[PDB]
RNA sequence: UUCGGAUUGGGGUCUGCAACCCGACCCCAUGAAGCCGGAAUCGCUAGUAAUCGCGGAUCAGCCAUGCCGCGGUGAAUACG
RNA sequence: CGCGGGGUGGAGCAGCCCGGUAGCUCGUCGGGCUCAUAACCCGAAGGUCGUCGGUUCAAAUCCGGCCCCCGCAACCA
RNA sequence: GCCCGGAUAGCUCAGUCGGUAGAGCAGGGGAUUGAAAAUCCCCGUGUCCUUGGUUCGAUUCCGAGUCCGGGCACCA
RNA sequence: GCUGACUGGGGCCUGUAGAGCACUGAUAGGGCUAGGGGGCCCACCAGCCUACCAAACCCUGUCAAACUCCGAAGGGUCCCA
RNA sequence: UCGCCUCCUAAAAGGUAACGGAGGCGCCCAAAGGUCCCCUCAGGCGGGACGGAAAUCCGCCGGAGAGCGCAAGGGUAGAAGGGGGCCUGACUGCGAGGCCUGCAAGCCGAGCAGGGGCGAAAGCCGGGCCUAGUGAACCGGUGGUCCCGUGUGGAAGGGCCA
RNA sequence: AAUCCCCCGUGCCCAUAGCGGCGUGGAACCACCCGUUCCCAUUCCGAACACGGAAGUGAAACGCGCCAGCGCCGAUGGUACUGGGCGGGCGACCGCCUGGGAGAGUAGGUCGGUGCGGGGGA
């Protein structure tokens, strides 16, 4: 679906979306990227919704990298009210400047048009980028 | 198995712990009295 | 294999001595000679030295040692030094090292 | 005794051959032979440690040293084994007594093994010590065949100051170790 | 070697399909060794006696005469 | 159990830490550090109790010492 | 097990156009299962049953321990 | 969602507490008796204990998650 | 607590005026029969509820005891 | 009866924000490799190919209240004003 | 669900809530205690009869990932881990001074005296690496003991110590 | 007697002193070494510990150097964060002033420094 195996703890505190930053951000695997403009918990099911938008977009062809991953467990109560936490029910936490997705081995009009579809499936504003000197060497 | 432990004379002594099925014997060891100094001290009661 | 049994045994016995906080009467003994060095830690300093090597004497490494011990006492007691604790280093208290110690009375001592 | 033919043989004619072959700036660099450790593992005696001291009696007889007893490191289910119990005998011999035993092993024991087209030459442990193992104990002179209640073999380990197997091989060949080439 | 607990290990004599090994120096002096290989019967000092491989050797021999 | 709640415990705060700091006057017996492991080792004029508790052995001032891989150390300097 | 000789290794003999599939026999080696057989079940009343060998038919040879026969020794037991 | 019980050869049940050891009846398979089948008698096979994790030397057995089963509850509204 | 009565080879067990002891369905061997059984005939250290002690002498007598049972106790 | 809140300087204490991946775990892409999923040549040890499994290990790339090789600003306390 | 211990929440002193996220205790050990002496792991690779992923053995590499009775955390091989010999300080009489803290409690503790243990000694020793393994008072049981003893001597019954 | 250099003890800094490679040292220290009678030893082993030694060797160990492959250390500059003071956004969150300011990373560093005492050379 997309989801860890083996969690160390089942449930984990919500925490902040603060201080958009930190790792990812430089387009390491491919030709064009989709970078995140706003913070959000993006859900294992929005991710898959973007992936399949893209793979459907080119001929089963091209190559896709994803590069955000849903390891944060998301609980919800039933329509009860208040006793215990839980339950269920997975997200990737995504701040600004992150590259998720990032296609390669396809034409510019293709990548850019796939990434634009992929972006519509996301809860935040996005940015398509190409690749740079600035994306260094490493 | 709480442990009440005497020597021989005047019967005042000091108090201990063996919870156990070993040692099962007379369970005796060297201890100081309130009475003179450092005698034999056998378990009891 | 890091940090050998020698230097554990070494350190182990040393630290125990160093805690009591007396001056340290420290014993090196080689296959040939046997040396003894009275040290004050915290000033990081040797005070009274005695070797078989510098007393140029020989035969029966033990009887040599009682001598470098009597050598230390006489030498040391002359500086006021009386109480100390015996370092004994990585050496069994035995033989040569026991002998230097039981020669380190007429002064010094409790050893 | 400090005489002992193999010891002798090592000094006059094994050492010098060795120097001619590899060639050695130093007297020490030319391999000595230290430590033959003989280890019997016996699961055989497990709940019965009474059987054991008969086998220890046996090692002593052929070794001339009484063996110490190895006891179980950790506890393990699949074959019995409380972490208490005795597994086997292990006896360390050096220095003369290794020699007087290695001689006996070379010139008597190994000959008496059924088949024996010679000692395996891959058992060198790569840093140049060598190991082998034996099925029956009655291949030894000091054992009468009527004193065997049951067969138990052992693991012979031979430690060597040679840095490589090549050199190590040379030493034991030259000592008279029959090799399956 | 701790004093107690020990086989004697006293100089000995010993025998085989060969003559003596004067070397000895073992427990229990004067022992009889059944046969050795070293002393060069039986393998070492290769006897190669009784020798095999005659199985491919034969069938190609009795065959084309017959 | 699982849901209703199987959780819900905790234990009393142990109020652990340094109870006197560098350059602070103390008396014989004052305890200087409360701690779980050997987190500070006893130095000059400093005892350890059975629970790893460091106390002044003498009156004095307390000096802290970081002996690197030898640990940290608390001593009492006399002029007591 | 000097019991018992199944299995297998090598060596051969003979018949036969020819013995891999499938022959019988001799020798050396190999020596397995088997320490009187669960429920059950067969034959035999006398010169019988046990047990021991011998011949023939078919047939080149033979898988015959089969079959049809021959004699040697020779029991037990029938209240009913 | 709640609390209680459970899940083991083909079927139905023990064993779980109390760690080491899987048993009982039927069915199935091979043989016997009978003209034959059934009944009956002599033999045998057949399982990894829902599952994933963890504990321990060792887990059907103790602890946790999840999935099914059955039972009880769901009141004042 | 306690008074005490209850503790059998393989199980239920049955056995105290004391002087080396046992039955039935079991187990197995054996006769019977369609078999199951029943009936019939033969063998199983149970050192019989533990130690020290009276004696020649101990399931079965004296000091403690290990366990079991009901009925009565008590419980700050 | 000058010790107070607050403030200046000096020491000591700390493990958060940030960040990191050395530990505990999770984790994308590639590489090289144990065990095998087994295509099957076996049915004797064999035994090779993996566009599936896969430890560890290297490269690139990330995540964590109950992870930390690191780590501020602040905070606490003592001394002197 | 109710007391106790560990971790997080907890905002880098202490402290800090919720029917917040997760685990454990109601014991245990006469050695799993004291001391003196020695020893040093887990793992990986190579080698070795029965030995296999793992029984034992040999070699090299392995700064701690092992072990420390049990949960976690802090700690720890320069030992707190593993072995051995002696031993019972799992003593009596106290306790400067502090931690903690509304109270009552809980905790650490040098040092002195009596008599001891191990050690040549310095020294260490008033249980156990530590933090859970527990329960005010009242009422009563037992062993002791000096104390009280309702006219007096006893006794009844109490106190005191365990 | 100071001073320097080499060795032997022994402290301190606590990896800039480590690993690995290479090289070097025996007169003197030191080690390995010779032996196991004696003190004392090893759950077996004089391996270790211990003693009585001095023929040999610096092979091992140790000491001293030189290499930057690893390991370790590590700026300046810039950001993150933030005490204090102010804004902005429905929100999630963002920004400005003033004062503090990392971590990663880049540059580079490093094959140790040093105190006391001895023995030996100056
Ligand atoms: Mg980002
Ligand atoms: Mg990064
Ligand atoms: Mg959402
Ligand atoms: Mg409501
Ligand atoms: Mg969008
Ligand atoms: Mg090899
Ligand atoms: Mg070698
Ligand atoms: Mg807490
Ligand atoms: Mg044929
Ligand atoms: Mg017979
Ligand atoms: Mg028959
Ligand atoms: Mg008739
Ligand atoms: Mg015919
Ligand atoms: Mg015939
Ligand atoms: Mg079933
Ligand atoms: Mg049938
Ligand atoms: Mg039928
Ligand atoms: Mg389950
Ligand atoms: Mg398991
Ligand atoms: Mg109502
Ligand atoms: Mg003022
Ligand atoms: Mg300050
Ligand atoms: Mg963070
Ligand atoms: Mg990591
Ligand atoms: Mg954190
Ligand atoms: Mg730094
Ligand atoms: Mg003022
Ligand atoms: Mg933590
Ligand atoms: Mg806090
Ligand atoms: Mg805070
Ligand atoms: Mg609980
Ligand atoms: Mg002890
Ligand atoms: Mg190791
Ligand atoms: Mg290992
Ligand atoms: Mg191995
Ligand atoms: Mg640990
Ligand atoms: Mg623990
Ligand atoms: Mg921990
Ligand atoms: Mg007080
Ligand atoms: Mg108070
Ligand atoms: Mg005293
Ligand atoms: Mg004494
Ligand atoms: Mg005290
Ligand atoms: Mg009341
Ligand atoms: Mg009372
Ligand atoms: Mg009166
Ligand atoms: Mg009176
Ligand atoms: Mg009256
Ligand atoms: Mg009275
Ligand atoms: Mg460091
Ligand atoms: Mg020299
Ligand atoms: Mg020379
Ligand atoms: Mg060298
Ligand atoms: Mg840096
Ligand atoms: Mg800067
Ligand atoms: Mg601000
Ligand atoms: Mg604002
Ligand atoms: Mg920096
Ligand atoms: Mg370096
Ligand atoms: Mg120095
Ligand atoms: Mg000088």
């Amino acid at each position: 679906m997309l989801m860890p195996r083996r969690m160390k703890y089942r449930k984990q505190q919500r925490g902040r979306l603060k201080g958009a930053t930190k790792g990812g951000d430089y387009v390491a695997f491919g030709d064009y990227g989709l970078v995140a403009l706003e913070p959000a918990w993006i859900t294992a099911q929005q991710i898959e919704a973007a992936r399949v938008a893209m793979v459907r977009h080119f001929r089963r062809g091209g190559k896709i990298f994803i590069r955000i991953f849903p390891d944060k467990p998301y609980t919800k109560k039933p329509l009860e009210v208040r006793m215990g936490k839980g339950k269920g029910n997975y997200v990737a936490v995504v701040k600004p400047g992150r590259v998720m997705f990032e296609v390669a081995g396809v034409t510019e009009e293709q990548a850019m048009e796939a990434l634009r579809i992929a972006g519509h499936k996301l809860p935040i504003k996005t940015k398509i980028v190409r690749r740079d000197a600035y994306d260094e060497a490493q | 198995l709480l442990l009440e432990c005497t020597e021989c004379k005047r019967r005042n002594y000091a108090t201990e712990k063996n919870k156990r099925n070993t040692p099962n014997k007379l369970e005796l060891r060297k201890y100081c009295p309130w009475c003179r100094k450092h005698t034999v001290h056998r378990e009891v009661k | 294999a890091r940090l050998t049994a020698y230097e554990r045994r070494k350190f182990r016995v040393r630290n125990r001595i160093k805690r009591t906080g007396r001056l340290r009467l420290s014993v090196f003994r080689s296959l040939k000679h046997i040396y003894a060095q009275i040290i004050d830690d915290e000033k990081g300093v040797t005070l009274v030295s005695a070797s078989s090597l510098a007393l140029k004497l020989k035969g029966n490494k033990t009887e040599v040692a009682r001598q470098v011990g009597r050598a230390l006492a006489e030498k040391a007691l002359a500086l006021g030094i009386k109480q100390v604790a015996f370092d004994r280093g990585p050496y069994k208290y035995h033989g040569r090292v026991k002998a230097l110690a039981e020669g380190a009375r007429e002064g010094g001592l409790e050893f | 005794p400090l005489d002992v033919a193999l010891k002798r043989k090592y000094y006059e004619e094994v050492r010098p051959e060795l120097i001619r072959r590899f060639g050695y700036q130093n007297v020490w660099e030319v391999p000595r032979l230290e430590k033959v450790v003989i280890n019997q593992g016996l699961g055989e005696a497990k709940e019965d440690a009474r059987i054991l001291e008969k086998a220890a009696q046996e090692l002593a007889l052929i070794t001339g040293q009484k063996p110490a007893v190895t006891r179980a490191k950790k506890s393990i289910s699949n074959f019995k084994l409380r972490k208490g119990m005795p597994i086997g005998l292990r006896v360390t011999l050096r220095r003369d007594r290794m020699w007087i035993f290695l001689e006996k092993l070379l010139n008597v024991a190994l000959p008496r093994i059924r088949d024996f087209r010679g000692l395996n030459p891959n058992s060198f442990d790569g840093r140049g010590n060598y190991n082998l193992g034996l099925r029956e104990q009655l291949i030894f002179p000091e054992i009468t065949y009527d004193m065997v209640d049951a067969l138990r073999g052992m693991d012979i380990a031979v430690v060597t100051t040679a840095e490589t197997d090549e050199e190590a091989r040379a030493l034991l060949e030259l000592l008279g170790f029959p090799f399956r080439k | 070697m701790k004093e107690g607990i020990h086989p004697k290990l006293v100089p000995a004599r010993i025998i085989c399909g060969c003559g003596n090994v004067i070397e000895t120096y073992s427990t229990k002096p004067e022992i009889y060794v059944e046969v050795c290989s070293k002393c060069h019967p039986f393998y070492t000092g290769q006897q190669r006696f009784v020798d095999t491989e005659g199985r491919v050797e034969r069938f190609q021999r009795r065959y084309g005469d017959s | 159990a699982l849901a209703s709640t199987r959780n819900g415990r905790d234990s009393q705060a142990k109020r652990l830490g340094v109870k006197r700091y560098e350059g602070q006057v103390v008396r014989a017996g004052n305890i200087l550090v409360r701690q779980r492991g050997t987190r500070f080792k006893p130095g000059k004029n400093v005892g350890m109790g059975r629970d790893f508790t460091l106390f002044a052995l003498v009156d004095g001032v307390v000096e802290f010492q970081d002996r690197g891989r030898l640990g940290r150390y608390v001593h009492v300097r006399p002029l007591a």
